[PDB]
């Protein structure tokens, strides 16, 4: 009687859908070249990106070996664009 | 309105329907005695007679459907029809016979042109002139 | 590369990585291939499932017929029967008549 | 005044093609929440907690 | 409408079948055109029917175009 599964079910799924919708929007956004973060097809920072990628779980800053040299310096910003793809996919992970 | 007025005798609308909504399978409204005139000018004719456009042309049938669009049976006309029903079960099965001297085909052909023709007469006439509740059950 | 990009201008930023980074790592790198690993997490649930999944004979299959079958029983017809025009169409499963045959 | 006996006024009117409404739908931000378990309990016979 | 034509339209009730229903598809097309024309053979045998019934129809709706189109002429000349 205090498991409240009624209203559960009815909270999460609402949930559910807005999650998917956001996740949509995202994919498509990622999909086009032209509208894609500009940070994602940047010529000099493929390096750091590959670098990034190949050991995703894992940070590893310190001993970068100049594979991040250029990441550096655009953390200013890349901290303050991506951060609402970051929040999606945190709160795909609390759903 | 004013020729409305003037189909004031009951044989044009008939009794009222026993299951107190609409007549399905009876013939005691002018919209079915029209049916059967339909159905008797739809069929194909011998080349020694005339066709119905050859001799009354479409006059005929602006004064057929204006008599069934005044009384206000143009929608049960349009549900309720043999050759419109004939028209649709043939194009579902798509067959063609001789019946008592009848070709099927060109029979059907007919009822489609002069299903448009109809149509077109009556979406006119309805544009040109511009509720019984009933009650649930109860319990015993 | 978003998730790790932003996870490591954070770090730079502040020295320490954000919250959710650690758990949200294992599961981008657990749900690889989504399916496969929703299979081994659903062991648990599979009787629950199951009842709820073959309560539903009684549901699609009979509407999921064929157009003939249909006709056969002249589905969606008020002049198929002209006596009953006024009685309320009802049946037991009022909800499950028009729910969505996709879902 | 013979023919007016036969006449009636039509129904016509000038219009465009599209008209927009007086205030258009001002957007909104997206602002992050939480689950909250706690906001159908006004709705009905509630259970709190 | 009040004179030749509702003697025509009394007769012609008086001819037709009492009751007809609407055969279902799985009739046939060919059984259904027999069935439609053994049900209105009266109808369909009525002598007088093309030569008297369908000239009247006829007057009155040409009468009917008549007036639609003197209308439309009127108009055209009124603007």
């Amino acid at each position: 009687s205090q498991q409240k599964l009624a209203e559960k079910l009815t909270i999460l799924n609402d949930r559910g859908v807005g999650m998917l919708t956001r996740l949509y929007n995202i994919k498509k956004a990622c999909g086009d070249p032209k509208a894609k973060p500009s940070y994602l097809i940047d010529k000099n920072l493929e390096s750091a990106v590959k670098f990034i990628v190949r050991k995703f779980p894992a940070v590893e800053t310190r001993n970068n070996n100049q594979q991040l040299a250029q990441l550096q310096k655009e953390k200013s910003e890349i901290l303050k664009n991506l951060a609402l793809y970051y929040f999606t996919f945190v709160d795909v992970m609390e759903f | 309105t004013r020729i409305r007025s003037f189909l004031d005798d009951p044989i044009w609308r008939g009794p009222l329907p026993s299951n107190g909504v609409m007549h399905v399978d009876e013939c005691v409204e002018f919209h079915r005695l029209w049916s059967a005139m339909q159905f008797v000018y739809c069929i194909p004719v011998g080349t020694h007679e005339f066709t119905v456009e050859q001799c009354f042309g479409d006059g005929l049938h602006w004064a057929g459907c204006m008599i069934i669009v005044l009384l206000g049976q143009q929608r049960r006309f349009a549900v309720l029809d043999f050759c419109y029903h004939l028209l649709k079960v043939q194009k579902h099965d798509g067959k063609d016979e001789i019946i008592k001297n009848v070709p099927l085909k060109k029979m059907v052909e007919r009822i489609r042109k002069f299903q448009i023709l109809n149509d077109e007469i009556i979406t006119i006439l309805d544009k040109y002139l511009k509720v019984r509740c009933f009650q649930p059950p109860i319990h015993q | 590369a978003i998730i790790g990009l932003y996870n490591y201008a954070h770090e730079m930023t502040h020295g320490a990585s954000d919250r959710e980074y650690p758990r949200l790592g294992q599961m981008i790198v657990d749900y690889e291939n989504p399916l496969k690993k929703m299979m081994e997490e659903f062991v648990p649930h599979s009787k629950s499932l199951s009842d709820a999944l073959i309560s539903l004979q009684m549901v699609y299959p009979r509407r999921n017929l064929s157009a003939d079958q249909w006709r056969n029983a002249q589905l969606l017809s008020l002049i198929s029967a002209p006596s009953t025009m006024l009685n309320p169409a009802q049946s037991d499963t009022m909800p499950c008549e028009y729910l969505s045959l996709d879902a | 005044r013979e023919i007016g006996i036969l006449t009636t006024n039509k129904n016509t009117s000038r219009t465009h093609k599209i008209i927009a409404p007086a205030n258009l739908e001002r957007p909104v931000r997206y602002i992050r929440k939480p689950i909250d378990y706690t906001i159908l309990d006004d709705i009905g016979h509630g259970v709190k907690v | 409408l009040q004179g030749t034509i509702l003697q025509y339209v009394k007769t012609l009730m008086e001819v037709m079948p009492k009751i007809c229903r609407l055969p279902r598809h799985e009739y046939g097309s060919p059984g259904i055109l027999e069935f439609f024309h053994h049900q209105l053979k009266d109808i369909v045998e009525y002598a007088e029917l093309k030569t008297v019934c369908f000239q009247n129809l006829r007057e009155v709706g040409n009468a009917i175009l008549f007036c639609l189109l003197i209308e439309q002429s009127l108009s055209l000349e009124e603007v």
